[PDB]
């Protein structure tokens, strides 16, 4: 056993009663007194460093040349002025397992913490010395953390995409299915998760050129992309993710939910397919006055019709279907269908749960698309247009597929540093700058839509341990002041940023004239709404920071009218999995679930305490499953009415808890506006 | 009299009724004449008796068909079957 | 007053030789001498017998005699553990550790062997002489069935025991350890039931009963003496083996409600050291809040 | 070709009563019509104490005449099946759903029902007809057997399949579907145990077998019309359970290697959702010719 | 029951210990009299049916719009006038459950045999009334049948694609595996067995892009091709069926052997897809001297060599292969692979064997390229050039992949009529007007290769039928001196045919001045050999019928000099499964399985007996099973001399027979020059 894993070890052993969390700090020192400055690969100077990352094809050519030599030793060495410290073991352990570039044979360690932020930086900078410089202080401050694919692949030769979600539409033809199984692939190939809409897709038992009972149904298709999945894993390393979205008023919603079931046959169960269910609005009236509810075959819908069931508002189209003769449909209980979904997430966790008019109501982009389905973590809800591919020697019609772009602002550090505006705007270049450089030849939908729409997703983290560490309970209506004042300002600057994008660059995003954002309407609760602290903790805690009024959003709502807005979406809030570890923050805006965490590497345990945790307060880290799952839900709705995309929401149940428990969490988010549900974990 | 064996090499039951028909021969090999056709090599005979599985064996006298029996018996069944045409 | 608690601890303690692997145990066999490889095969095929007849015969047919429909499900149960557990277990031993030809000269040196024959001979007779609605023929097999249970095993059960407790051979042990554990509580039923028939007896009748289990003790005993040192001296170890079937010799009368017969004697320490989530539906109100 | 296997498939589908919490049953049972109850009540009945006939005499007699070690052991689990699990689980779904007297009244009844009696002592009689070293015997209680876990359960389980089938009375019926399942691969077994000895018999030997088992099985489904409009008349199912009687007469008679004696037939949709060559190295001049 | 089905049974209650084959005929009769005219739909004259045919959208208008009315209603009394009778009551069954058209709802005859085939010869004759007419009478003698496909489908609106085989290489890359799999999905959409050649995809544990150890082999293809076949199933009608065929020298070939065995686990075993195992000379000379072979990672070769494994001799290259150091190889057993190979084959069948040095000895066309792998049934050996299938928005190197249309020959009444001639040059018209239709616009390969091939494939049946029914053992030596003499007849009119299609086209297939029919090489054999029956009693056969002779081979190797040939391939001999029955023949070239075979249909029992089986010739209709493997082979390859393709070789094995019988007869194969083993079948 090595000495910082006994040190890290020694947490658990109490003293006085309490935890040794100090000791945490030592095992650090010893895991860089013993083992990363051992086998950290040393240079006579940057110089060479540089020459040989560059020669021996570890990094690109291209976004080095951008900058003199004198600049990019410059940026090195505001990185390095800093003399970061990572306070926890397994916070260097993370980034230097997970994100420290490697040699071929994975035995030293060619960069380190400053290192990669420098490269990051400069990447992210495209040639400005300045702005690298501002990057780099952004990094180490540990204000902002790009993503994962980002944090890792930037600037480095041997890479997969920067983007890891995609949002792909399948439409109803083998052709498309094929393309989507494709495309599915090509993207797990570069290592991004994807997420398919298979609501357009018709039922079993349809017609297939006037023969009837010929379609295999969604599920067949879901076999197909399991298959695809499992094949395309990252060159075999990480098992193939991949997630589908059937809409709850789908014909197969039941064989769809059948995926999920232990008791499904091989033939019928899809291991490394996630599933996510897509709820509207009148499934939930109709469940609310049990009335039986009708799920309908969406080819008969399509021929009779002219549009994809998925493609119009079932709130007023449902009985327009269920009167209509030409419209297949069978009967069922959606109070029993709502069981069914509680029942299955409490086994498996699954489906994700999407409040189709919950998104919609609040969509800017409703007019290009309403929101159909999600990603594989729940969390990028927009507009996405079907695409049309044909046979072969024939001209494609190539829709939007989403593609969003990830990074989380460290809300602890970016709170302590009082750099909200220059945090979340500095985000959102690195963002843009990052969804710019993104060109996916296999993907046309995708790339199309990443062109257009621009859509990034700026996410946030370590809310828990903020408030933690600053005396305020999770569950707490302060905590939800300071989370409704932190996000507010968040979108403020988010959309300052973007529109100040749209005026340089005289260009706003495809069918910007037709959004909310155009018409002034998204503006609307934000020029007769103050959102300052309502408490006097959280009122001090902005001390510092100007808070924006009604007036100031008042003249950013005239700014957009006047420049228009560069990202068609700038908000999401990922699960955010690894990088939290690094950054030394509380994963996403969830709550924690455990104050300290083990884990087995190797044939070794590790001990991580959530970061900042002490005796003081040890109180306010409570554990998610201790919590309340509706004051957890009005959070969350809290912080997802000043975020354009949805937020991964993971609840956290008791093993006491039944199925009319998850259900009645899962009505009351759909009741407060809640736009995605992630995981049903139960401990 | 003869006693004509329609078999062939394949014919589990053909192989069984050899032994039968060679110990036939030692007793009764004065009085009977033993003739084997191999249906496989010769077809044309098989076809003219109406022979459809093997072993059959006909009992011929002067040259007609006096009695057919088909599948495996034992020496005394056949000893039997030729004695009513000596 | 005791039929549920045995129903509930012999299904409790249900298990199959299959959730042990015995790879583990493939060096520490390959380094015993061919003495002691053929002593254990010889052993463990002996107790296969056993558990077969006990199997096949004693436990069914004693199901088959006494009444009620709880105390018939412990007997089955009990029945199914001999032949469908027990006696397949040696077979994965057997599997395990030896080569085909080995296996097959085993099982042929059981149906040989005169001690063996003789102790099969002797169990299974009475367990055939049981006459329905005749208490005193199912006594006699139950005693049989004791003496089976508490034992006749122990010769068998010793070396198993002994290797254990010297870290050699220790999954084929975890499945002896097993088999022993339910033999014990098979055993104390079975003479609870004996018990329940002797106290219905006259005390003349008692005094014969007693005879005929002493009688059969003894019989059975010298049987197992000369089958003990014709397994054990080849590892010199039967007079170890001898003191410890006296010890459960002992056991087995207790579990007839009997005195113990043999003096108590030093038992080697080695084999001492060898021993879906809750569903409730959606009411209207979960739908308002 | 097959006991092995069998073994296999029956101790990987071992369980317990105590799994399922049955409680939460009281939930929709309140919600039933008065003809509902009573028919539920009196189907498991029925179920009960033909399964009690199976655990008693049926599953130990067939073991004590089968020859074979490995046989007796599969028998001797499925005879612990039934009287150790099964009929545990149906006692536990009596007490969970009605009181003490109601139990005792509802048996009391079933044990004097025409139909039930004449079936279960059809069953029996061909039990306890079986001679010593008589394999002709021995088949006819084998077809017997065949025919209740194969087709004679069927007219009861359909109820509670029903049920489940609806989202009513989900935890006995969770059970009731384990029980099927168990009865499902006994009533194979058996069948391949009897087609041996029927593959033993001369030509004139199987077509008198044959007739006897047609015979059997024309007497049996008579019965069972009678039976099934005796209970399901009052609750208006009969029509479909009759199709399901016919659907599950077709399955035992394919277990026992006939052919199906009913047209095939759909079944009610509620119900339905509640439902090696020789190697031989090459020698060289093998490649060459 | 019905009556029909009692008459058929009574074949075989013996009376007088003689079948009842009579009987059968009465059956018909029957089939006829009780179902067949009362569920037929008869129209006042030809007009409304055609009328009704057309507009009901049953029969394309286009082909029908070519003929006046007047020579259509020739047609069809010349197709009547022969007055053809089913001989047979499973013949007529076959032909009006399989092949006949029926109404939409499938409750009535729209068909007679006589409507099947003037519709089927109007679509082959492409407006000329004779040759219409021609096309009739050649199907009504039952001369010539049309395959499955064409037969079932010709003229018809709702009808597939009339090719019955596709085969498709797929090119070692992402992008072309999952082009792969959407055309086999496509292919098998339209009905056609797709059989992909795997040997290019580089093996598991190979690098992709400098990362190693990543590749999934052919067994990750295997399972997407795999599900695939399952999703594509002729919307759920016919199983989808998919044949992969693999080099023996890749190193996977255990893996792929390892798909079909009795004992894999879910995540290798493949159940709906045929595997096919290509074993070049090598193999079975390393196996011979028992030297221990090599299996070659094709990447490795790829990499150092530019060319795949496949792609070029392994006979020249095995010991280059296997001296350099930059290939990577795994040793093997060559011997206990063959073991392997036969015991997979007496559990399953499986593999198919393709003897590539066989097939590439006499392949005509090895300068387009070596064949590689066969069909799904293994008769089709033709050049393919693997495609280059590329990015999205980059333009694709389309190859050639392997397609031809079926039709076989029934030898019985091709010899009775004494127009051997005639019947296969009529054949090679129709198969040739088949070709010229079929448009894939899904499969570009195939698309391309079906216009320069210009393939076709003219197969035969009822060989063990005339040979049984004229007197003559499958197994003699006069059986294989007729089947020589009949198929260089059968070759020598085919090659006329061709170059005379060519001749009056101005246009051969492509790339044909390389081939070896340009260079007059193939006519070697045939201007040197003489060809004529060696037997009285074969010759007297062919009486009436002008054997060519070693001087019109030569003319006809002249001629083709002068025009050149239209098909670059012509002859392949299929299984022929179910339109056997139709025709009253036995299936392809094989000897009969069984004399009466008993089917289950419904929940009755019909028994078919082989055609022309009576008391006399009993003992001719040998069964397979009973046959000396040897000799089947000796027939095979007598008649596989005169095939420019392959043949379906099913192996009849006997249950007391070993692998190394199996092998035996493998090595038999190999050396006397068999192409391809279809089947080993176990009674
Ligand atoms: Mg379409
Ligand atoms: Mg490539
Ligand atoms: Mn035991
Ligand atoms: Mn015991
Ligand atoms: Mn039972
Ligand atoms: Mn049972």
């Amino acid at each position: 056993v090595p000495k910082w894993i006994q040190l890290n070890n020694e947490i658990m052993i109490q003293k006085d009663g309490k935890f040794q969390f100090d000791k945490d700090k030592e095992a650090v020192h010893s895991y860089f007194v013993d083992y990363i400055n051992q086998n950290t690969v040393f240079f006579h100077n940057l110089k060479e460093k540089l020459d040989y990352l560059v020669e021996n094809q570890y990094y690109e050519e291209e976004f080095l040349s951008l900058y003199s030599f004198e600049d990019i030793k410059e940026v090195f060495k505001t990185a390095y002025a800093k003399k970061f410290r990572f306070p926890s073991f397994m916070s260097a352990f993370k980034f230097y397992n997970d994100y420290a570039l490697k040699t071929n044979d994975k035995k030293k360690i060619l960069e380190r913490y400053e290192d990669r932020i420098s490269i990051v930086a400069l990447f992210f900078a495209n040639g400005d010395t300045e702005k690298a410089k501002e990057y780099v202080n952004l990094m180490i401050n540990q204000e902002y953390q790009p993503s994962t694919p980002t944090f890792l692949n930037a600037g480095r030769k041997r890479r997969g995409e920067l983007v890891s979600c995609f949002l792909l539409e399948v439409n109803d033809s083998l052709n498309d299915i094929s393309r989507a199984i494709d495309i599915s692939m090509q993207l797990s190939k570069l290592g991004g998760g994807v997420s398919l809409n298979l609501s357009k897709l018709r039922a079993k038992g349809e017609a297939i050129k006037d023969v009837e009972n010929a379609t295999k149904g969604v599920v067949g298709v879901m076999k197909l992309l399991d298959n695809a999945f499992r094949y395309a894993d990252q060159m075999g390393q990480r098992q193939g993710s991949g997630a589908a979205y059937l809409n709850i008023f789908h014909r197969d919603i039941n064989d769809f939910l059948d995926t999920k079931k232990i008791s499904a046959d091989e033939d019928v169960r899809v291991k490394t397919l996630s599933i996510g269910v897509v709820i509207p609005d009148k499934f939930v009236e109709l469940a609310r006055e049990d009335k039986a509810a009708y799920v309908f075959y969406p080819h008969t819908i399509y021929k009779e019709y002219g549009q994809h069931m998925d493609e119009m508002d079932m709130n007023e189209m449902y009985d327009k279907f269920v009167d209509n003769p030409r419209v297949k449909k069978e009967k069922i209980n959606p109070r029993k269908l709502l069981e069914k979904l509680a029942m299955l997430r409490s086994e498996s966790g699954y489906p994700y749960i999407m409040f189709q008019d919950n998104v919609n109501k609040v969509h800017a982009n409703n007019h290009i698309s309403k929101v159909k389905f999600s990603n594989l973590c729940s969390e990028v809800l927009q507009a996405s247009q079907v695409s049309s591919y044909t046979d072969y020697d024939e001209e494609d019609e190539i829709g939007l597929d989403i593609s969003c772009n990830l990074g989380s602002l460290n809300i602890l550090n970016v709170m302590e540093h009082k750099s909200i505006e220059k945090t979340v705007k500095l985000a959102t270049d690195s963002l843009t700058h990052v969804s710019e450089t993104t060109d996916i030849r296999n993907a046309p939908a995708v790339r199309r839509a990443n062109k257009a729409m621009k859509s990034i997703g700026l996410g946030a983290m370590n809310l828990h341990g903020y408030l933690a560490q600053n005396g305020i309970a999770y569950e707490s209506p302060e905590a939800r002041d300071f989370a409704n004042t932190f996000f507010m300002m968040v979108n403020f600057y988010s959309i300052q940023r973007s529109a100040e994008i749209a005026k340089e660059k005289g260009e706003t995003f495809d069918q910007y004239e037709g959004s909310t954002y155009a018409t002034g309407e998204y503006f609307d609760k934000y020029v007769s709404t103050d959102f300052s602290p309502k408490y006097e903790k959280i009122a001090n805690l902005f001390e510092g920071m100007h808070i924006p009024t009604t007036e100031d959003w008042k003249k950013l709502k005239a700014f957009v009218a006047e420049h228009g807005m560069y990202h068609s979406y700038r908000l999401c809030i990922a699960p955010t999995g690894s990088i939290s570890y690094v950054q030394s923050s509380t994963a996403s805006v969830m709550p924690i679930m455990e104050r300290i965490e083990e884990r087995t590497y190797g044939n070794s345990k590790t001990y991580y305490p959530m970061p900042g945790l002490a005796s003081n307060n040890w109180f306010f880290y409570k554990e998610a499953y201790d919590m309340d799952m509706f004051k957890v839900v009005d959070m969350i709705a809290t912080i997802q009415q000043h975020i354009d995309q949805g937020i991964s929401f993971t609840l956290f149940l008791k093993d006491t808890m039944t199925t009319r428990d998850l259900n009645r969490i899962d009505l009351y988010a759909h009741h407060r506006g809640i736009k995605t549900i992630y995981y049903a974990r139960t401990k | 009299v003869v006693l004509a064996d329609f078999w062939a090499p394949w014919c589990g039951p053909c192989k069984m009724i050899a032994p039968v028909l060679e110990e036939l021969d030692q007793e009764m090999g004065d009085k009977l004449k033993i003739v084997k056709i191999d249906v496989d090599e010769n077809q044309e005979t098989a076809g003219k008796y109406g022979v459809m599985s093997i072993p059959t064996l006909l009992v011929l006298k002067d040259g007609e068909v006096v009695e057919t029996s088909v599948g495996f018996k034992p020496k005394e069944a056949l000893q039997e079957l030729v004695n009513k045409h000596l | 007053d005791f039929t549920q608690m045995f129903y509930n601890q012999n299904v409790k303690q249900f298990w199959l030789p299959e959730e042990i692997a015995l790879n583990g145990d493939l060096l520490t066999w390959k380094y015993l001498g061919k003495n002691e490889q053929d002593t254990y095969m010889k052993v463990l095929a002996g107790l296969t017998l056993l558990d077969t007849e006990q199997g096949n015969t004693g436990m069914p047919i004693v199901a088959e005699h006494v009444d009620g429909h709880q105390r018939k499900a412990v007997l089955n149960f009990m029945a199914m553990m001999e032949n469908a557990v027990h006696a397949k277990s040696y077979s994965n031993i057997f599997m395990t550790l030896a080569p085909t030809e080995t296996i097959n000269e085993v099982f042929e040196w059981v149906k040989q062997n005169k001690y063996l024959q003789k102790k099969a001979q002797m169990i299974v007779g009475l367990y055939k002489a049981i006459q329905k609605d005749d208490e005193i023929s199912l006594f006699k097999a139950m005693v049989a069935s004791v003496y089976l249970e508490s034992f006749l095993f122990y010769s068998g059960f010793y070396y198993p025991l002994y290797f254990y407790g010297q870290g050699k051979l220790m999954q084929s042990g975890e499945i002896i350890n097993l088999i022993l554990r339910d033999e014990a509580i098979h055993g104390v039923y079975v003479g609870l039931l004996a018990q329940e028939i002797y106290n219905k007896q006259t005390e003349e009748k008692k005094a014969e009963l007693r005879e005929f289990a002493i009688d059969l003790l003894n019989q059975l005993y010298e049987n197992e003496l000369e089958y003990t040192e014709d397994l054990y001296d080849q590892v010199g170890l039967s007079h170890d083996v001898k003191k410890f079937i006296r010890y459960n010799a002992n056991k087995a009368l207790m579990n007839l409600g009997f005195d113990p017969y043999f003096e108590e004697e030093d038992i080697n320490p080695i084999v001492l050291n060898g021993l879906k989530a809750t569903v409730e539906p959606l009411k209207d109100d979960d739908f308002y809040f």
